[PDB]
């Protein structure tokens, strides 16, 4: 099966290939990997080519994918982008399965007015009935994993940049909230609380 | 008889899961159509499990990754039965492959994602699932082989 | 069962994978030179040119070394060492003709030139490595075992109902506790402990370390002889955490023989204690008969991770030399007991301090030499400060001589921001103050860092002050990693002394595609040829380029081992694509492998292609034998091509057509480009 | 007598980028990159022999022959330090007073070969991971 370098790519704005390793570590087995790119709603866009889109792997190997940029300077640069790149890897009675990995490609503009490093701490929780709604002015997408509110998990959530995502909170919830932010390298960041502003 | 410093520096990046699915090239096998079984739109199969394995990951980022089901239906009604995948004389008519859940409900093949709640097996996460073949009016003597596509949101 | 399957271990490689290299040349120049301006003497010049040439023809690698040195008034050109090494695989041993060194542990470090047959640990898997413990067992009925540390699980698998003996257990440091747990399918799972402390005398179970060497004897002192001498060394791993070890040394005059054993106790820590027998014939007619005892214990982790205890004793009785006693001169005290004792103690998860304690008496001479060393290093935050005592009290009549020293370094990102894009990020500031406990002063205070887009470029300024004297030493360094050679120079400024140093190192293959220039060498080097593609950094490492023919040399790759080598395609020619941008190679021991990349020069290129207004199906072949170029239609009859001409045709063989396409120049300028042609 | 030669005082080391998949388990060991300790001026007569010995905050008490890694504003790995090797192939003891193996001091420039290498104590979170040693020479 094969596996990705990351579970998350940044590209930074200015640039015009951002590269990522595909490897396959099982040493029997030949696929087929078909890889593309797609907006913020799950629509096949011409706005970054995966070179090559599709090759053949022999065997134990590693390539490279070269995502090549196409955007014109199209895009907006006060916050970020989020795309969803996806590789397929076809195993070329009995079904045949063919794995889909999809990993948030982040299109992150040059010069942002704060540091990735504090936009995790700047998110402030809009708690009602029903609803905890989570509000960043960051511009940042913010990847909230294990928002316990008390005792219980609602979800893992992602916020928009400059933004305010939506999740459904039972009433039973105490009103300490604690969550922590998935950073730029894949980690999780310790847990914080969560004020109520 | 005194000298300074030196200084290491680099990264460690995380790794995105290596998923096996079953046996090698992500096969299942299942077993053999059934005629006289495979009768009426409620006629069902053996219900062959087989699992799904993030291995060569942390356990924390396959735990959160989601995970959902895909491919082509065979009819608009039949939305949970995979359209069987063959063209050549041992093409079935009226069936279908059904892939299920632990408890045994239908999966959705229209794309909507769930959690993994992948179980830490001794070796890496796992999760397992069935297939089965559906029966959709009437049956045929052939390998109704066919295709699904299996997708990973690594959040 | 798994003892009786040839279960192989983890991360192995099958020695067939394993190459042995390329029949190339090798020379590996380092100039250095230093011009001292003193007002008293004027200004001077020095020189050293130290080359090390090298030949791998087949297996065999030969070496030579010699130096050149210059004054500013003649040319002496020094030969130092010369050797043909060669690995046997069938041993799993290496051999050595011509000069060397003994690396004898058992016994003292020896300088020879001769022949020289000793096992080799590196050729092992890194898992079977170092010393852990070997779980023997017996499973009724299939089972899986999680062997786990105290911390997190390590080797868990499943087990057949038999015997099954696990080896592939990782070192984990000096000491540890591996929990073996079995899950039987139908019974109830079974739990069993083991600890374990290390020694470095201490071997695998099944584990056999030999070292055979024989010649002439040479050292640096114009004194000493060159007297013939054998020497063996024997270090066996015996079942239940056993090791015996043994030596014999021979020559003329000198006859020694070695013997010991080391035990892993567990809880209580580790054992070491060899006993050595020598007849020795001194300068002087007189002979002399000793034996010498050391004893080395390892406590284990005291508390709870807290405090480690290292205690070595040697006891030489009256009439124990060494080899180099016997081979002084023809006409040219002995240590009654040497003790070491070693506390670490961390607290705080910062702070580590080290206590170290010297203590030898000699015979006769009641002076003893006491060595007393406490080190407290600590890292808050970026933040990394170091506080050091030393006190030596020695035989000659050293007095107290203590000494305190005080090194502080604070990056400079611990003020910029995390993703500032200022080159001061990559800088340090680093603080030092020394004193001698007399009044001696020794104040340093400087910058340092890289400031080059690879961090090549390295530079280090540092002023100091050194008083009793009043002089400010001032000192400035730039080194230059290129892909070509290290350059580096030097300004040393003192109160009246301005020294200047300039020097180039770098590495020369003439193999079989020409002469290869890169930066200076160390052991196994890999050479990436990827013609075509000029000026491409290899990825993972400073200042590695490809030069203006596609041919690089990496200064270091593991040995006998899966290492990868990748070019970094961001940084390359936006006409020029990689067929393969990584690859894998398992070098030998001083081997020179070669990593070939293929580099298509054309144009890259994107078509659909349309047979009969219907897009060709998924999986067809595209290929191009204008320029030897080949793809696969992805979807819609979208194909990618890599080396393209401007105008030319392609052929698809889907189970035989032609499409025929032309490109305008502001197309071949752009970086991808993306056509339309439909096929016959 | 001799002295370090000029800008090996304070070195530079680029490991580069690991992954959790060679770093997974406790004692799993990346790839060695080199690096060369350098002297000048010295003469055989003076120093025949030297060694040198590193000083630096270990990650554990357990792990004292590996160092540990200083925290960052943006994160830092856990369960991972750097250790340092010899020509042998062979652990320091980050100690002050543990020396490392005897070389012999050819007169005039004389290169010292280490190796730095990563060593994960059990499974390796993702990070930053940036290692300080203080290093000092003897000679004999």
């Amino acid at each position: 099966g094969v596996a990705l370098g990351a579970t998350r790519v940044i590209y930074p704005a200015g640039q015009k290939q951002e590269q990522l390793a595909v490897t396959n570590n099982d040493e029997n087995s030949t696929y087929l990997i078909q890889s593309w790119v797609e907006n913020a709603d799950g629509v096949k866009d011409g706005r970054f080519i995966v070179t090559p889109p599709l090759f053949a792997m022999k065997g134990k190997k590693e390539n490279t994918l070269r995502i090549l940029d196409a955007t014109n300077n199209q895009l907006p640069q006060d916050r970020e982008s989020l795309f969803w790149m996806n590789v397929k890897a076809i195993p070329s009675n009995t079904l045949q399965l063919a794995i889909i990995s999809r990993i948030k490609l982040y299109y992150r503009p040059a010069k942002l007015a704060l540091p990735p490093d504090q936009a995790a701490e700047k998110l402030r929780f809009r708690r009602s009935a029903n609803s905890l709604t989570l509000i960043n002015p960051t511009p940042y997408y913010l990847t909230v994993t294990e928002l316990n509110a008390g005792t219980r998990v609602l979800e893992n959530a992602l916020v928009p940049p400059m933004g305010e995502s939506t999740v459904k909170l039972p009433s039973d919830a105490g009103s300490n909230i604690t969550y922590r932010t998935i950073n730029d390298y894949g980690a999780l960041t310790p847990k914080m609380t969560g004020v109520m502003e | 008889v005194n000298g300074g410093t030196v200084h290491f520096k680099g990264e460690v990046v995380n790794a995105a899961c290596a998923v096996d699915a079953g046996s090698v090239d992500q096969t299942v096998q299942l077993g053999q159509v059934r005629t006289a079984s495979l009768a009426q739109e409620g006629a069902t199969s053996s219900a062959v499990g087989f699992n799904i394995q993030l291995n060569d990951c942390d356990t924390n980022v396959a735990s959160k990754a989601a995970v959902a089901f895909l491919g082509t239906a065979i009819d608009a009604g039949h939305t949970n039965v995979l359209a069987l995948q063959s063209s050549a004389a041992g093409s079935a008519t009226n069936v279908g492959v059904q892939i299920l859940d632990r408890t045994g409900a239908a999966l959705t093949l229209d794309g909507a994602t769930f959690s993994s709640e992948t179980t830490l097996n001794n070796g890496t996460n796992t999760i397992p699932f069935q297939a089965r073949y559906f029966a959709t009016g009437a049956a045929t003597p052939g390998a109704a082989n066919a295709d699904a596509t299996f997708k990973v949101q690594y959040q | 069962p798994q003892a009786f399957m040839s279960n192989r271990a983890r991360g192995y490689i099958p020695p067939e994978l394993w190459d042995p290299g390329i029949n190339a040349g090798l020379l590996n120049y380092n100039f250095s030179g230093n011009s001292v301006q003193n007002r008293i003497g004027g200004n001077s010049h020095y020189a050293y040119l130290n080359l090390q040439s090298g030949l791998n023809i087949g297996a065999w690698r030969l070496r030579d070394n010699t130096t050149w040195s210059y004054n500013s008034s003649k040319n002496k050109w020094q030969h130092i060492n010369t050797w043909l090494e060669r690995d046997i695989i069938p041993l799993r041993s290496r051999l050595t003709l011509g000069d060397g060194y003994t690396q004898g542990d058992i016994f003292d470090g020896i300088n020879f030139r001769g022949a020289q047959l000793a096992s080799d640990d590196n050729m092992l898997p890194d898992s079977q490595r170092g010393f852990a413990p070997v779980i023997h067992g017996i499973a009724r009925g299939t089972a899986q075992v999680t062997i786990k540390q105290n911390g997190y699980d390590i080797y868990n698998s499943t087990v057949p109902p038999g015997p099954f003996t696990i080896n592939d257990i990782y070192a984990a440091g000096n000491s540890g506790d591996l929990q073996v747990t079995i899950k039987e399918a139908d019974g109830s799972t079974q739990i069993f402990t083991v600890p374990y402390s290390s020694v470095p005398l201490l071997q695998r179970e099944g584990h056999t370390r030999y070292s055979i060497t024989a010649g002439e004897y040479r050292s640096g002192n114009a004194q000493q002889e060159k007297p013939r001498f054998f020497q063996s060394t024997l270090l066996h791993g015996l079942p239940a955490g056993w090791t015996i070890y043994g030596g014999t040394q021979l020559a003329d005059r000198y006859r020694a023989f070695n013997f010991g054993i080391g035990k892993n106790m567990g809880a209580l820590g580790a054992l070491s204690v060899d006993m050595t027998q020598a007849n020795s014939t001194l300068p002087d007619d007189s002979q002399h008969d000793g034996q010498s005892v050391r004893f080395l214990y390892n406590k284990s982790l005291n508390e709870s991770g807290t405090n480690i205890q290292l205690v070595g004793y040697r006891y030489s009785t009256s009439g124990y030399f060494n080899f180099a006693d016997t081979t002084y001169s023809r006409m040219n005290y002995n240590k009654r007991g040497k003790l070491q004792l070693t506390v670490t103690q961390q607290l705080g998860r910062t702070s580590t301090l080290y206590l170290s304690g010297s203590h030898q008496t000699y015979w006769g001479t009641s002076n003893v030499d006491e060595q007393f060393q406490a080190g407290l290093n600590t890292a808050f935050e970026d933040i990394n400060w170091t506080l050091s005592y030393s006190l030596t009290k020695n035989a000659w009549q050293k007095g107290r001589d203590q000494m305190l020293a005080l090194n502080v370094n604070i990056p400079f990102s611990h003020w910029l921001r995390s993703d500032s894009k200022s080159q001061w990020r990559h800088a340090s500031a680093s603080y030092s103050m020394s004193h001698d406990l007399n009044g001696r002063m020794t104040n340093l205070a400087g910058v340092y860092g890289t400031l080059l887009e690879d961090n090549n470029l390295s530079y280090s300024v540092q002023t100091g002050y050194a008083g009793g004297n009043s002089g400010s030493t001032g000192y400035a360094t730039l080194n230059y990693r290129g892909g070509y050679g290290n350059a580096n120079i030097g300004y040393s400024h003192s109160d009246d002394i301005k020294q200047l140093y300039y020097g180039v190192s770098g590495g020369v293959l003439a193999h079989a595609n020409g002469v290869t220039l890169g930066q200076p060498l160390n052991d196994t080097v890999v050479l990436v040829k990827a013609p075509g593609a000029k000026d491409a950094k290899v990825e993972n490492q400073t200042g590695v380029r490809t030069d203006w023919r596609g041919y690089a040399v990496l200064p270091y790759a593991t040995e006998y081992r899966e290492n990868r080598v990748a070019l970094d395609t961001n940084t390359l020619a936006d006409n020029v694509d990689l067929d393969n941008a990584v690859a894998n190679v398992v070098p030998t021991r001083g081997a020179i492998v070669r990593a070939e990349f293929k580099a298509r020069v054309g144009i890259k290129l994107l078509m659909t292609l349309t047979h009969n207004n219907k897009p060709l199906p998924f999986g067809a072949m595209v290929t191009s034998e204008s320029s030897q170029s080949s793809g696969i239609v992805a979807d819609n009859g979208q194909v990618y091509l890599s080396g393209m001409p401007l105008a030319g045709k392609v052929q698809v063989k889907w189970g035989h057509c032609v499409a025929n396409y032309q490109l305008p120049p502001e197309s071949q300028q752009q970086l991808l480009t993306q056509l339309s042609a439909e096929c016959r």
